[PDB]
Order: structure tokens, then sequence, then C-alpha cells
RNA sequence: GGUGACCACGGGUGACGGGGAAUCAGGGUUCGAUUCCGGAGAGGGAGCCUGAGAAACGGCUACCACAUCCAAGGAAGGCAGCAGGCGCGCAAAUUACCCACUCCCGACCCGGGGAGGUAGUGACGAAAAAUAACAAUACAGGACUCUUUCGAGGCCCUGUAAUUGGAAUGAGUCCACUUUAAAUCCUUCCGCGAGGAUCCAUUGGAGGGCAAGUCUGGUGCCAGCAGCCGCGGUAAUUCCAGCUCCAAUAGCGUAUAUUAAAGUUGCUGCAGUUAAAAAGCUCGUAGUUGGAUCUUGGGAGCGGGCGUCCCCGCCGCCUCUCGGCGGGGCCCGAAGCAUUUACUUUGAAAAAAUUAGAGUGUUCAAAGCAGGCCCGAGCCGCCUGGAUACCGCAGCUAGGAAUAAUGGAAUAGGACCGCGGUUCUAUUUUGUUGGUUUUCGGAACUGAGGCCAUGAUUAAGAGGGACGGCCGGGGGCAUUCGUAUUGCGCCGCUAGAGGUGAAAUUCUUGGACCGGCGCAAGACGGACCAGAGCGAAAGCAUUUGCCAAGAAUGUUUUCAUUAAUCAAGAACGAAAGUCGGAGGUUCGAAGACGAUCAGAUACCGUCGUAGUUCCGACCAUAAACGAUGCCGACUGGCGAUGCGGCGGCGUUAUUCCCAUGACCCGCCGGGCAGCUUCCGGGAAACCAAAGUCUUUGGGUUCCGGGGGGAGUAUGGUUGCAAAGCUGAAACUUAAAGGAAUUGACG
RNA sequence: AGAAGACGGUCGAACUUGACUAUCUAGAGGAAGUAAAAGUCGUAACAAGGUUUCCGUAGGUGAACCUGCGGAAGGAUCAUUA
């Protein structure tokens, strides 16, 4: 029931069985990966990408229409960011709410939210440093974390 | 609820070790105190000099005066209370003369009435009370 | 969180046919799922089930019939190494009469009396009975 | 440098280590100084000779620790060999006889052996097993038969007696023999050896638990009884006695250690609303625990019940680079090796005794391991044993691959004489030995190609992460307002008012109280306000701004096992409390008076300090309470509501519609809650959950084991201190307690 | 060959003084508990226990105790009638 947090909560996104491309679809492998390409190019994360893709654009799912997930895509062709998208979201996060605590010092609710922020991240980084994405060195620190977004 | 688990022989183990400290049974027999305390120094029963012949006074319910001796054991210095038991027996027991005191079955407790009185007199001066209060051996002299 | 998908499911068609439901189907699936509801389906435990395919981990649906009045699981799969197996069959089951211990050994799932027909050990599963 | 909470290091032991023991439905629990194995020490240590072999104690050297004789110069001491004594002690044998058995040392058939055997002592303990039987009477009865019954025939019986009666035997004693070494003991037997008054069964009980007398004497809350429940105060089923009976009974009692009993230590397998009990809350390192997902259907046959349905050997792969059972095969020899285990099954190895248990007239049995036989002994001798199973874990071997981990290709690599460049270096070969250079064989390195359907399982009604529109007394920081409140300023009028089961201290014509208008300071945010809201729990409400943060829903967004709970270790934690500081609106411990009361150092009054108010440190606890750990699964209804979404049928509005927004009617997720019920629970109260529990185990955290003593003492630690945290025992104690019932008194 | 002897060194009992820890105890006088169980003074609690009760904290008091503040209902109200 979540990892911190009282709400036992279930909203998740679900597929078909079907997985072989719906035929409005034009494109093709390859126009996908033209575009997860510039949109990447101009800065957008992983997520975000698949994101524009849907709504606007055409594809369900880009893992479908081609033969791997955005990522790969991006990575095998060196887009992909320095650290994981998922993780710096919650440095970035984190690094926010120390700049307020560090201006208002009673904040007791912050100091959780920073806390479970803290070891949201440790947690992480604990696996990437296993599954090898991150080298096994690199650490947090508070400091050197502002300059890290 | 329990641990349950399958490598779990030892938060098993040690669960079921120190949730024994809080037994009672068993810290009088494995923690030291007992052999400490007990004047029969873990030993069933034990020698002892008359020093005096007192009466007890039977706990309230129950009206009446015990008839009991006050023995110091050889082995400790240790002193006690003893009752001696069956009618008229207090009679024969007189100062400093030697008695074999053993238990009352309670084992520490106290029995019944004779409020604080763990022990009862077996022999008197290599005789047994059973033999003199039946009237089979008497008295040495 | 979902440990053992055992436990799961069979707690799920023990707790319907109490209540006399006569058919159910089970959240998570697996193989270990099927290959010990076949065991059940053998000495008449259930019926016929229907193993949905959602593309990921499977549902099933379970034709009951009356006959089932309890299905169990051990858990922690212990090692049953023949010698105990009276003394386990002995205290988990009612009678000497019927009751199967499904376990799973070298030569597959399946019953405990199979387990000996073929002379193997292996891993308690559960039981029914 | 090495070890450590997978608990070291430190301390303790009523600890020489195993082999086993008694207990025991299965699992354990304690004991194993105990004859078998293994270790150690000869008062204690150290060092020594000597010795193959010893740091040897029936050697010695001191010392220490002990102790003997003395001619006072000196000398000799080691039982934890056997006997014995002393002391200790609840608690344990004879200065016995002997090498005859088994064995050992010697130069050895020949001596010696307190090793050892044999006696004695010996309710440590185990086996067998007398303490009478039987006929006829006298009777005392009761199933056939006979009798309406009373009676009788009697095959049946059984009670007591007469013992009426002889028969039978042993306990003894003792001719004799065996035994043995000589005995003894045992086995053999001549001879004597049973009418109870003997050849004499006792220990506890006789209310219940618990089998057995409101039989009879005596005492009279004494004596006394009673493991617990209890009895005893003038008829005691309870004390002391008498008679009768019961249990076991040659044994039987109490002393306590310990096991079942204990579903009261709970692995199997306890418990945690109230009974003893879930941390205040949360994070979190070790530990434990962790979704699914990967060779199969099928084939070929033999065998049970044209085909169908049970039942078996087969389709571990690779190698052949390796053996060989001038070119060979054939396949075993080697290894890729079982990815790397976990798991399972088969071997081998497991000292005997013990154990389980084959075999066996020990007269049976504990035992013993022999015995059996063949034999009239002429056989001058045959025949068989001394079975077997278990023997944890680890270790060794071999099958299997059910499940659990674990592994392999992704900034490219396996193979494919695929090809070469560089280098290396082995060795066959040039009738031999050297030199040079080759060919080739094997490494190492590395250019450049071919092929490889060439490599990513999926996304969890797991999680993590993005985005969306809301949501909310969540948190901070600013800002704004409201009243009342007391304070004061002024003005008006006037004498009482506050307080009260009644009154006064009190406030007051020095005009209080009241009325009006002004300012003041600080408080707190009324109604709206709810089984309404949010947070973790403490938690959280005047307007507006800013600052982060969050659930939920929505989502053919991304990541892809990342997770749960968690010793250890952290964050926060009303009030009260404490140091600093700011402030003094009320209320108000403490404190002062008035009453009330037998008194009130209490309540009820009138004052009022700390504090309640702020900002800064600490403290770390609640009935911190849903007296309900957290995650996860499943099982019924029915109503409501907060949020989000979705759908629809409404309309008020709102506008031409719209968008809305406000109501209505549905569905969906997750929230706070309600009722109802023979799910099912539940000692009970009760409980959609306290349900899924003898039909016992989804994961995991904590924690209770009669009540007090006691949350005490002591120790440690934190704190400025209150105190916080950790946290015993002796002793005492039989219930304390919980749920419901009648009572009965408020 | 070779004794008595002597210089050195090594294991080292032993002895002397410190340290630690273990265990065990002597103690003027002080304060609890329990017994236990029938003394005095009250009467705190259970009934609306005469003042709903209880926790924590604080302060007080001849004694139960009392009073603040914040709690609790284990209440003496599952409600207060838009
Ligand atoms: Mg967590
Ligand atoms: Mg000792
Ligand atoms: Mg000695
Ligand atoms: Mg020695
Ligand atoms: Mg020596
Ligand atoms: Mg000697
Ligand atoms: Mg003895
Ligand atoms: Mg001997
Ligand atoms: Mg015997
Ligand atoms: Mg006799
Ligand atoms: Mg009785
Ligand atoms: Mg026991
Ligand atoms: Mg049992
Ligand atoms: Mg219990
Ligand atoms: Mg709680
Ligand atoms: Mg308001
Ligand atoms: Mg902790
Ligand atoms: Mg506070
Ligand atoms: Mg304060
Ligand atoms: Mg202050
Ligand atoms: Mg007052
Ligand atoms: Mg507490
Ligand atoms: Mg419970
Ligand atoms: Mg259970
Ligand atoms: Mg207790
Ligand atoms: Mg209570």
């Amino acid at each position: 029931g979540r990892m911190h947090a009282p709400g036992k909560g279930l909203s998740q996104s679900a597929l078909p069985y079907r997985r072989s491309v719906p035929t409005w679809l034009k494109l093709t492998s390859d126009d996908v990966k033209e575009q997860i390409y510039k949109l990447a190019k101009k800065g957008l994360t992983p997520s975000q990408i698949g994101v524009i893709l849907r709504d606007s654009h055409g594809v369900a799912q880009v893992r479908f229409v081609t033969g791997n997930k955005i990522l790969r895509i991006l990575k095998s062709k060196g887009l992909a960011p320095d650290l994981p998208e998922d993780l710096y979201h919650l440095i970035k996060k984190a690094v926010a709410v120390r700049k307020h605590l560090e201006r208002n010092r009673k904040d007791k609710d912050a100091k959780f939210r920073l806390i479970l922020i803290e070891s949201r991240i440790h947690r992480l980084a604990r696996y990437y440093k296993t599954k090898r994405v991150l080298p096994p060195n690199w650490k947090y620190e508070s400091s050197t974390a502002s300059a890290l977004v | 609820g329990k641990c349950r688990g399958l490598r779990t022989a030892r938060k098993l183990r040690s669960h079921r070790r120190d949730h024994k400290w809080h037994d009672k049974q068993y810290k009088k027999a494995h923690l030291g105190t007992a052999l400490k305390a007990n004047p029969f120094g873990g030993a069933s029963h034990a020698k002892g000099i008359v020093l005096e012949k007192v009466g007890v006074e039977a706990k309230q319910p129950n009206s009446a005066i015990r008839k009991c001796v006050r023995v110091q054991l050889i082995k400790n210095g240790k002193k006690i209370t003893a009752f001696v038991p069956n009618d008229g027996c207090l009679n024969f027991i007189e100062e400093n003369d030697e008695v074999l005191v053993a238990g009352f079955g309670r084992k520490g407790h106290a029995v019944g009435d004779i409020p604080g009185v763990r022990f009862k007199v077996v022999k008197v001066a290599n005789v047994s009370l059973l033999a003199l209060y039946k009237g089979k051996k008497e008295r040495p002299r | 969180v979902r440990m053992n998908v055992l436990a799961d499911a069979l707690k799920s068609i023990n707790n319907a046919e109490k209540r006399g439901k006569r058919q159910v189907l089970i959240r998570p699936c697996s193989k270990v799922i099927v290959r010990f509801l076949t065991v059940m389906m053998k000495h008449g435990y259930i019926g016929e089930f229907e193993i949905i395919d959602d593309h990921r981990a499977g549902k099933i649906v379970v034709n009951l019939t009356g006959r089932l009045n309890k299905c169990g699981v051990i858990s922690p799969r212990f090692d049953v190494q023949l010698k105990d197996l009276e003394k386990w069959q002995n205290n988990l089951l009612p009678s000497r009469q019927f009751g199967f211990i499904v376990l799973t050994t070298s030569a597959g799932i399946m019953d405990h009396e199979e387990a000996r027909r073929k002379h193997t050990g292996g891993k308690i599963l559960g039981f029914f009975f």
C-alpha cells in the first residue's frame, strides 16, 4: 500500500490483450524512432516523450511499434541522460525541500518529506549500484546535490 | 504473529530462550538464588542442632499453637524453624539434641497453617519420630 | 505482499467451498497452481478449471463441486525425507483412509501416494482432504 | 593487519568430552562425574633425569603448599593402586581369599599381578516368587429340576465355622554329594521339620481429588488434623482411640532434582478489546521474507485392463580435441562438468556395549549366547550359530531435476579450414651434429571480411518514477479582521454589587456598580461545526499573499522486481516540566483571606506567584485510546457521506445556446463513517471484521506467562533536573483478575 | 677420561608491591516491603461513594489525599429533538 504513506490506493495504466499495431498508424518503427529522437534532442524525459507521442501524436506504445522501449532507443544512440530520469526527479525534489527548510527552520512537516525523500533516493540508488547503471561510488551529498540537477 | 520462516531457526531458538527468564519455575532452577538462599543447600534433608522450642500461632481461620523447633544447621550455621509433626512429639525433643530436618512437600512454600515454616523434623538423636510417637524405639540415654 | 501464491489461491478455494460457492477465480495464477490443482482434479477434490490468459500473470476459474472440506498450504516448503512422510500424514490429514499431501519431487508435483509408489521424497506444498 | 552482533570479545557452569538414560501420542527435556571409547591430573606449579616410547609421580629437585623419626648434628613424607581411618558430611563395603578363569611383562610353559576373579557387606536397583490347598460336614447362600408358595432332588455353587479330616509341600535344620582353589553360594538329596494360641505381612489411608464406614470410645478452635480444598468451639463421617474395609502389597512409606502431565515456553504448537499483553508515532542498516514468466505436448514399442484407457524401457547434452575394448573404424578411456549450488533418491563409511530385534525348555525372566544334534557313547562324531535395522549434522559416492536461489550475448559476441598481418615457441623432418632459414604443430597477439530468422518475456488489481485537473481546519512563513476582556481616557446618572445550600474578604457618594463615547494590551478565533475535513502521532479551523509538501482519482505516460517488515541506528512527539530570552489579555498550582464543616491545611467563596501568551534551547511521557502492529490474500447484506473519476434523464438558473456552475439519477476507484444477519468467529461482552485456528503454519515486526514485592533495589546510560531509558532477587502470597447471573443497596 | 666447583643464558616455582575483575561476607545507624491477619485518626475508592472516575505531569497537604494544565472514558450521556 505505497512505500511511504498510508494511502493504499490503485490507479494505474492497463493495456489490452492485443499488441499488434492499430492500423491508424502510419509512421513505422523508423518514423517513431525519428521522432523520439527529435524530442529527446530538444530536452525531454523518457516519460515525457511517451506522453507527447500518445496525446497529440499517435503511438499508444512505442514498445509495440518499434522493437524496444524508449530508453533503449535513446541509450543505444547516446541521447540518454547522465543518471536515471526517475532518480533525479527525487534529487531535484530533495533540493527543493532543502531550500525552503534553509529559510524556514520550523517546518516540521518538510523534515519528513526531506527524510522520506532522502530515503526514497538511497533506496533507489542501491539497486542502480547492483544493476550497475551508476558507478559503485556515487553517493548523495546535500552539498553536491544542488549542482547535480 | 510468529516468525514462521525457513532460515529462522535462530530468531526462533533465541526467541524461546529469553522467554524463559519470564518463566517462574526455571528462574528458581537455572538462575542461582535458590542454591544460594535455601538453608538446605540443594540438599534433600539436613542435620542441625535444636537451639530452642517455639510455638507458632496458626493463620487466622484456624486457631492453634503449632509446636516447632528453632534449628541451626551444621553445614551453614543457618537458622530455621521446623514444625515437629504429630501430636505430643515436641515433648520428646529436648534442647541441644541433633535433628534430621527434611522439607514439607511444597519445596519452599510454607505448608497450609504454620506461617513461614518450610521444614519438618524427622529424626532426633538417631531415632526417627515415627518410631518414638509409635513407641517402638525409646529415647536413647 | 504476495509472498506465496498458493496460500493466496488455496485460501480462496477453501474459502468459497465453505460458502457453497459454485465456482471461483484465483487472481494471481501460476504454474505451481495449475500443477497442484490438476492433482486435486484426479481424486475428485474439484471439477474442471479453465485458466484465463490475461497477458500478464494468469487468472483461473475453478469448478468446485461439494467435495472439498479444506485445502491448505504448509508455508515453508519443508523438505520431506520419506521416513518423515508418515509422521506428517499422521498429523496433517484426518485419517489414513483418504487425504492427500500434495508435494513436489524430482519426478514432478504429485500427491503423497504417488511419491510413495515411485519411492521419492521432496518438498511439501500443502494438503487437501 | 585478523574477529564482530550469522553476536565476537568479555563473564559465568552444581562442565572432564563422546558413545547412552528416563522420560516419553509425534516434537522435545533434562541427565549423562556411570564399566565402553576419547581427553586430563596425581596437594600445586616448574623443572628435571631417565628412557622408543614419559616432561613419567608406587623417581627425583626445589620452591610453595602438606606432613613423619631425632642422639637437635640431621633424617626420611605423598592412597585421585587395593584394603582401612579421619574429616567432611542428607548421603555410600572387608586390614577377607586367590592366580583356578582373561590377559600382561619378563630372559619366560615355571613368577607376579589388590590388573582381575572369589567370597563378605550391601530394600543403589531388576527377575522369579511361599506366606497355603483340598474332600467331607455343619451350615450360609444362588443359575437346572421339582414346588401356587412353604418345601424338596440335586447335577451347580460359594460364605463362615468344626478343623472333622487326613494329603501336599516348602522356610528351617542337617546325614550325604556337587561346586570351587577351598570353600561358600546355587542345583541333588538321605533324616527330622504345619492344626494356629501357628513357621504370625505393613504402610498409608478411610470427607474429595481418590478405592475405603454421618461404625463405636475420648477431646472439645485444645490438643490437634490437613501436599490443596479443609476439620476441631459438647452427637468430629476431619482430632486421639476401638472395631470393619481398601491399595498396593513383600515391599512399602516421606526428604526432595526432573519428565509427562505443560495446548502453563507452544518448531510442531500458546497468547496480546477487556483477563498478564501492540512501541506515541514514523524513518531505517543487519535478519527474515519476497509475483508471474523458459520442453512441450507429443513419438516408438513391450506389458495390464480395428481401436480408446491404465502401466514400462526410449528419443544428460557435448566431445570423438582425447584412448583403442600406410588409412582405419569401433567406441570406451579424458573433459566441456554435474552454470553454481540448494533439494531429493542409491551406495560406501559408519567401534563394540547400549538400543531396536532375528535365533535359542536360563525349568520361566531379567538374563545367557549358546546350543543343538548325531549318537545305547562304537559318533570313538555330526550340525548350526554368535541374525539384522538405526546410527543426527558435516564429510564421501552415485541417480533425479518437482521447486529456491544463482548464472551466462547489449559501448559485442559465439561459432563458422570463414581469411589474413605481428610475434612466439615446441618439436617431427632434411645417412648424423651445428648454423641459417623454411614447412608445420601449439600458444599469444591482432588487421579484414562471410554467416548467426543474430541478444531486451512482460508489465503486477507489486512497486518505484513522469504528467493532468481538482482536493483537503495537512506544514511553514508573512499579512488581515472580529469580538469580547481587562486596562485606561473622557462624559451621564446615581448608591449599592459580586458573590453566592445563605453570606463576607472584597469592591465602594474619594460615586463604585451601571450607561455613553473614546483609545490599550494581550487572548482567543464563537455560530457556522457535523460519527463533517485533513496529517503520523502527537495532529490540525478569521481574510489575503507567498513558500514548499501530500493523499486519492485520472492516465494503450516512462523504469522494470526495484518490494514487506524490520534488531542496530534516526525524524517528530499535548500537556505538564526546565534553562535562556520576549509579554503580563484572562484563567490560575502555589500562595492570602471569607465561609462550610466536629476539621477542611478540601470542596464553595474572594484575592494571585509560577505558568498559561511569544521567540530560542532541552525533556521525551498519556486512558499518547479504535485500550485492535504493519504489509498481504479471501468471505454477506444493506443503506448514507468526503474526494476524484466516469455515465445518464433531470431541471433552477444562465444567455440564443453553451462552458458551466448549482440540484436529480446511476456506475467506478480508493476515504472517513452507519446499520443488519444463526458467514464465521468469539470466555464473554462483542467483532465485516476480533471472519479464514486441533479443518493448527501468507510475510514479518514487538511482546505476556498467577499476584505483590516492583516498575522497587542495584548496575549502566541520557538529562542542567523532574526524571528518561535499561532493570533483578529474598520474601510473601492463594487466589488476584476477566466476561457475563441472579441478588441487594445507590 | 674426568669430579668439585665457578662466569654467562633459558624455562621458571616462589616471594614482594601495585591493577583489574569474580565471588563471598563484617558493620554503628537509616528506610521499605511483607507479615498480618483485631491498635488511633480519619474515610480516599466501589452506588451520582456524597467531589464521574482514572493517566502524565506539576505543585501542594497529618492520610487517604487535594489543586492546576493537558488528557481519559474503563460514564453517570452511542440523542437533544431547525
Ligand atoms: Mg516501510
Ligand atoms: Mg563455584
Ligand atoms: Mg590427596
Ligand atoms: Mg602425567
Ligand atoms: Mg609431575
Ligand atoms: Mg599412591
Ligand atoms: Mg545411598
Ligand atoms: Mg577386586
Ligand atoms: Mg525389586
Ligand atoms: Mg510370612
Ligand atoms: Mg481422600
Ligand atoms: Mg515439565
Ligand atoms: Mg503434550
Ligand atoms: Mg497461556
Ligand atoms: Mg498504536
Ligand atoms: Mg469565526
Ligand atoms: Mg529501537
Ligand atoms: Mg509542551
Ligand atoms: Mg510550557
Ligand atoms: Mg521564561
Ligand atoms: Mg477558588
Ligand atoms: Mg509508555
Ligand atoms: Mg486476538
Ligand atoms: Mg496457530
Ligand atoms: Mg508473574
Ligand atoms: Mg482494569
